[PDB]
């Protein structure tokens, strides 16, 4: 089966006895619920995004069944914006990248060329929008907040910029700002015939 | 508005 990604990839899953709506987000090492009751032992973790960091509890060893595939591992729950499905779990119901085939196992890292530099991005399937590190791009620009786990940042908006992703062209919005990492999102994986498959 | 979740522990 394979899940396009001109939509947010939102599943239902079953978790604890009960079900929930979550985003499969390749751009997360973890799998974050919103506050909810699980039982058994846990411990407080932290965790970063942009935005910044939150508080969360981390559950080990948490059955929790995703597409009609089970998982068992780490679910943390804190204050995340949307339920996200992480890589941890991602990987367990064998899901893959393909537009060749993009494992899960690590950060999907891979170059991309934009306004004449080459950097190093994530390809990040819970992210609408692609978000760059600082850079002093030419051109029209427009201010924006975009937010994520921890909160928003404030971001510059380039319009119509070409980005080469795995050697395949794209065109679209750019967004540069103070992002922690510089994520691919599904404006440019869509153009590039990304999907996700297991 | 937009989401940009990318997440690390």
């Amino acid at each position: 089966p394979q899940i396009t990604l001109w939509k947010r990839p939102l599943v239902t899953i079953r978790i604890g006895g009960q079900l929930k709506e979550a985003l499969l987000n390749t751009g997360a090492d973890d799998t974050v619920l919103e506050e909810m009751n699980l039982p058994g032992k846990w411990k407080p973790k932290m965790i970063g995004g942009i935005g910044g960091f939150i508080k969360v509890r981390q559950y080990d060893q948490i059955p929790v069944e995703i597409l009609g595939h089970k998982a068992i591992g780490t679910v943390l729950v804190g204050p995340t914006p949307v339920n996200i499905i992480g890589r941890n779990l991602l990987t367990q119901i064998g899901m893959t990248l393909n537009f060749p085939q993009i494992t899960l196992w690590k950060r999907p890292l891979v170059t991309i060329r934009i306004g004449g530099q080459l950097k190093e991005a994530l390809l990040n399937t819970g992210a609408d929008d692609t978000v760059l590190e600082e850079m002093n791009l030419p051109g029209k620009w427009k201010p924006k907040m975009i937010g994520g786990i921890g909160g928003f940042i404030k971001v510059r908006q380039y319009d119509q910029i070409p980005v080469e992703i795995l050697g395949h062209k794209a065109i679209g919005t750019v967004l540069v700002g103070p992002t922690p990492v510089n994520i691919i999102g599904r404006n440019l994986l869509t153009q590039i015939g990304m999907t996700l498959n297991f | 508005k937009a989401r940009v979740l990318a997440e690390a522990m």
